[PDB]
């Protein structure tokens, strides 16, 4: 089953030099600090909070609408500060997501209506099924589904996730073409 | 006039939507896109109650009946101190005690009363109404699973650090003196 | 995986058992030109690793420690990794606020190694019984 | 690295 | 020699682990989560077509061997604890799954009652297993299970769950919380098995002998005037979050009385032991009476053993048993393991006996040559 068409009106999007397609309605905060590596899709009502720490995001990742990327807060012994958030290449974040993960690897897929606890670490090629909460300090190993409330390991992904996911994200970018201005 | 006068030291951002005759304490922080709508009556918020992101606090008149009870029916919402309102929280409780944190994506019922030290877990709903006992943690989406806790825990250092970093990036609402 | 509905397209796998499964879930042996399924193939254990702290564990250590990590603890109220917190240390869960103080385990001075499991009361009689039945079996 | 603010400024310049 | 694994399949729970261990490593519900179906399917099902049972057992044993036991299946022997008079087709299907697919070296189809006997160190007792599906009494005398004097009744956990569901649906009082704070009986058509099991294990208990008899008499209430004992307080069990089922006090002690109710047939959990004992050889009675072993999950309910022993001593005085079993001293054993896994502990003790376990068990070469698993039915 190929990725279906998903058209957008060209007026409320910004296409950048690197190829990032960031929606106008997305709430970018501290945009001087945010870094997108190109070919990124940030949909409407996305609250990317770069005003607290470095929020770097990899290539071809998709951040669906109404999703918040907020870097976590860590209380270390020497004092207090905000940990920078890092997201790898080819990450598919579904809508209505809440992300407080310290690190999200590459080839990751977060299900819709998901909340990720503070300072979580998501290794590469992991899935989180829909309507799932990951409490803080939860480490998802590669090739595992973390589902339920709380998210518990309840399966393993197929072998070819590194290939399937990079196909899916590329198809999503290639099929996210602007509406016909007729 | 929906008086938005706030005590000094508040770091509410202009992006954070606040409507109605609100009242917020000195040290309270409010993040961008926080919604504080006060249509039924004024909202009183004490010091230190930090509001995060998609926090929709509506003092909405009860549409379940809407009998025009006591004409206006002000019912001011009083919120305690050293509280936390995480991302996606949907709070409607009229009274809230000090040292109250509600995790992300939580529903609080209109008729609920939140006492001191209580914690609401993420992806939980409190449509049912009753007074919450002290230091009660409500966890789980399948059910509520109320569990007694030994003590509360505030987040003052995070609030202080937010006070440092926020006004440099975002323009806080330049509220005049109350 | 689930973004494109792989279950829509089902390849059939030849063999003793006729199984229809998505192409992503099939394996193609190169020596046997017929592709092989997950049910047809034989599984073997290659290594043990703790999911919380991604530390590979040798099989002998896995047998000795009963397939359990040396450091991490799973919360009893909800199966979530308990986190050590310092006041002089105690385990506290992240989702529910289950602390070590609830069941009454004294705070350990050391960070990680202090915590240990109780000994089974009937292990001595188990050893006596197994020794007796071993000599009878002999 | 090219910060997202720089890309937004360049997009504004293009318009 | 590598340590042999031990498996005890049951309708309610499956106990898995390694031999020579103080207790089972794994104990889980005997279900497999197939994709697309909300409520999972029971692994151990009798009277179903062999292909479906084969697939279910394949998936479940794979889960056991690669999720709970972290070890290959081919390397280590197996000690499968199956109850006596287990359905034949299920047994050969299980052995076929173990041999053809997993290629284990050999599986020992040990009986549960004898294994439960091994844990105590004695060599003769009347083993009663109060399983999920049914309660079963078997006497063992010097390592010889006396199949001729077997007994069984369908008063396990399944009947108890059904009785609990019936009583709850009758005296249902649930606060839905959505404009239904008052009692709203039977808002849900049927309670799931998990909720019934949790209510049974957490709230319900077995009352004393005198209280139980008074409850049974007051159930009829023929010319009775408040003869029932005062019940325990009601318990408000939360369902699904908002819902709050007000489990009545009377249910908590009356639901389990179906096990000990006679009902004009002289058949109950307690009477089962006496019925089996009265059929035994004349010499075997005393050693079987003084050695009683109780196993099974239902026996773990609070106050079950006291009620059982009191009911045994009470029914002994009745005219049917007075002549034969009248002057007898019944005594219950206390095996080292919890009654859930006494049979597993016996199988684990048998597993470490490496020398005999090779000869007693059925080699895969023999199974391939013949394909016929040994059984106590005629060959
Ligand atoms: N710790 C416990 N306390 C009380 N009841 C329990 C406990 N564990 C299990 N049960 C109940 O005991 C019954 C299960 O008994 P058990 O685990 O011995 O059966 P099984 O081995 O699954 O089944 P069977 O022997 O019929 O194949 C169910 O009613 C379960 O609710
Ligand atoms: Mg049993
Ligand atoms: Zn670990
Ligand atoms: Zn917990």
């Amino acid at each position: 089953m190929e990725l279906g068409e998903l058209l957008y009106n060209k007026s409320e999007y910004i296409e950048t030099a690197s190829g990032n397609k960031v929606s106008r309605q997305s709430v970018l905060c501290g945009s001087q600090n945010i870094v997108l590596n190109g070919k990124t899709i940030v949909m409407n009502d996305c609250i990317i909070r770069g005003d607290l720490a470095n929020v770097r995001v990899g290539r071809h990742c998709v951040v669906k609408s109404r999703s918040v990327i907020r870097p976590p807060f860590k209380k270390f012994s020497k004092g207090v500060a905000f940990f920078p958030l890092h997201i790898g290449d080819h990450v598919f974040i579904e809508e209505d997501c809440v992300v407080n993960a310290a690190q999200i690897g590459s080839y990751v897929h977060v299900g819709k209506n998901c909340v990720i606890g503070r300072r979580c670490v998501l290794k590469d090629c992991c899935k989180i099924l829909d309507n799932t909460v990951l409490p803080p300090e939860t480490v998802v190993p590669p090739f595992t589904v973390f589902s339920g409330c709380p998210g518990l390991f309840s399966g393993e992904l197929p072998e070819c996730t590194q290939e399937l996911m990079i196909d899916v994200t590329k198809s999503y970018y290639q099929k996210f073409l602007p509406l016909t201005q007729v | 006039q929906k008086s938005v006068k706030i005590a000094p030291g508040a770091v509410v951002c202009v992006e954070s939507e606040i409507r109605g005759d609100v009242t917020i304490g000195p040290r309270t922080v409010i993040h961008p896109k926080a919604r504080i709508i006060a249509e039924a009556g004024p909202i009183v918020i004490g010091e230190g109650n930090l509001i995060e992101e998609q926090a929709l606090i509506i003092n909405a008149h009860p549409d379940n009946i809407t009998p025009d009870a006591e004409d206006s029916e002000p019912k001011p919402m009083i919120i305690g101190t050293n509280n936390v309102f995480e991302v996606g929280c949907y709070s409607q409780a009229m009274k809230m005690g000090d040292n109250n944190v509600i995790e992300s994506k939580a529903y609080v019922g209109r008729n609920v009363i939140l006492t001191s030290g209580c914690i609401i877990g993420a992806c939980c709903n409190l449509n049912t109404f009753e007074v919450i006992p002290e230091n009660t943690v409500i966890y789980g989406a399948d059910c509520l699973r109320r569990v007694q806790t030994e003590r509360p825990q505030p987040q003052t250092l995070q609030l202080d650090f937010l006070m440092k970093i926020l006004p440099n990036y975002h323009h806080l609402k330049k509220t005049m003196k109350g | 995986a689930s973004l494109l509905q792989s279950e829509r397209v089902l390849y059939l796998v030849q063999g003793e058992k006729k199984v229809r499964a998505p192409l992503s879930q099939l394996y193609f042996c190169r020596y046997c030109s017929e592709l092989r399924s997950l049910e047809c193939v034989s599984h073997e254990v290659d290594s043990h690793y703790c999911p919380s702290c991604l530390e590979n564990m040798p099989s002998a250590e896995a047998k000795l420690k009963k397939n359990r990590c040396a450091n991490c603890f799973d919360c009893p109220g909800c199966m979530h990794t308990l986190s050590t917190r310092a006041t002089a240390y105690y385990l506290a869960c992240g989702f529910c606020r289950w602390t070590s103080r609830d069941v009454g385990m004294a705070d350990k001075s050391v960070a990680s190694g202090g915590w240990q499991e109780p000994d089974h009361p009937h292990t001595q009689r188990m050893n006596k019984l197994i020794e007796y039945y071993q000599q009878l079996a002999q | 690295s090219t910060s997202l603010l720089s890309e937004i400024e360049q997009s504004m310049e293009a318009e | 020699e590598k340590t042999a694994v031990v498996i005890d399949l049951g309708e309610a729970f499956t106990k898995c682990g390694f031999a020579g261990e103080t207790g089972p490593r794994c104990i889980i519900p005997s279900v497999i989560k197939k994709a697309g179906m909300p409520k999972p399917i029971k692994v151990v099902q009798y009277n179903i077509n062999t292909e479906e049972l084969y697939s279910y057992l394949k998936e479940f044993i794979h889960i056991l061997y690669f999720r709970h036991l972290l070890v290959n299946p081919r390397d280590r022997r197996v000690v499968v604890i199956e109850s006596v008079l287990c359905p034949s087709h299920f047994r050969e299907t299980l052995t076929r799954v173990l041999f053809k697919y997993f290629e284990v070296p050999s599986v020992l189809l040990a009986p549960s009652h004898l294994m439960a006997l091994l844990t105590l160190g004695i060599n003769s007792a009347m083993v009663l297993d109060c399983g999920y599906r049914e309660s079963l009494v078997l006497p063992i005398y010097e390592g010889i299970p006396v199949l001729n004097c077997w007994g069984a009744l369908p008063l396990g956990g399944k009947a108890l769950h059904k009785e609990l569901e019936t009583q709850l649906l009758e005296q249902c009082t649930v606060d839905t919380g959505a404009a239904k704070e008052q009692s709203l009986p039977s808002v849900m058509g049927s309670i799931p098995e998990g909720v019934l099991e949790d209510i049974k294990v957490r709230t319900c208990f077995v009352s004393d002998l005198t209280r139980g008899l008074k409850i049974q008499a007051a159930k009829f209430n023929i010319d009775g005037n408040t003869e029932r004992p005062s019940p325990p307080p009601n318990v408000d069990y939360p369902l699904d979050g908002e819902k709050i089922l007000h489990v009545l006090g009377s249910i908590r002690d009356s639901v389990v009385e179906i096990l000990f109710e006679q009902d004009n047939e002289e058949k109950s959990v307690a009477t089962l032991i006496l019925d089996s004992l009265m059929q035994c050889p004349i010499d075997t009675r005393k050693q079987l009476a003084e050695n009683l072993v109780i196993i099974g999950g239902t026996s773990m309910l609070p106050g079950f053993l006291h009620r059982l022993l009191a009911e045994i001593r009470y029914l002994v005085e009745k005219p049917k048993y007075k002549k034969t079993l009248g002057t007898k001293t019944f005594r219950i054993h206390t095996p080292p393991a919890k009654a859930n896994c006494v049979a597993w502990l016996g199988g684990a003790i048998f597993g470490a006996l490496q020398d005999i376990l090779g000869s007693r068990s059925v080699s895969k070469e023999y199974y391939n040559q013949t394909g016929r698993i040994p059984d106590w039915c005629s060959l």
